[PDB]
């Protein structure tokens, strides 16, 4: 029994990471979240959870 | 898990078995118990047994 | 005001599941095999249309 | 007369199944497992909407 994509994940599949690229349109798979978008540093802030 | 071959039944209610490797899961818990063969159906959502 | 409200409503409508597991299409594709995914996606497509 | 006819049609549409097993929500819940029941209920909700 597991929950999906609502919190930081400690259990992951065998997929290998790739170096991030910023300011370019790229396909992204961040912890199982898949999208096509431009990725930029955020001036905003996040809580630890 | 697939490699073991006792003609086991893998049923995933909210995910597909092939897709398990790709996804990253959080809050993963494994519950192990021994039941009679007829009772296997009862261990499913909303089943009365 | 009426024009602004109508556009805001459409954006809000995107959140609605329409009976699917998740609003996000990529999550549905990532977590489900093509046959199950087709049914869930169909529900989302119909609602958005 | 036109306003009365429209209201009457709306009340009549409640009876229509819309492809669900039964018009009554309770009957669907009682006779079906929770996942399937949710799908049938979704069909009624969408038809009524």
């Amino acid at each position: 029994s597991f929950e999906l994509l609502h919190a930081p994940a400690t259990v992951c599949g065998p997929k290998k990471s790739t170096n991030l690229v910023k300011n370019k349109c790229v396909n992204f798979n961040f912890n199982g979240l898949k999208g096509t978008g431009v990725l930029t540093e955020s001036n905003k802030k996040f809580l630890p959870f | 898990l697939y490699n073991l071959a006792p003609f086991f039944t893998f049923k995933c209610y909210g995910v597909s078995p092939t897709k398990l490797n790709d996804l990253c899961f959080t809050n993963v818990y494994a519950d192990s118990f021994v039941i009679r063969g007829d009772e296997v159906r009862q261990i499913a959502p909303g089943q009365t047994g | 005001n009426h024009n602004a409200q109508a556009l805001n409503t459409l954006v809000k409508q995107l959140s609605s599941k329409f009976g699917a597991i998740s609003s996000v299409l990529n999550d549905i594709f990532s977590r489900l095999d093509p046959p199950e995914a087709e049914v869930q996606i169909d529900r989302l497509i119909t609602g958005r249309l």
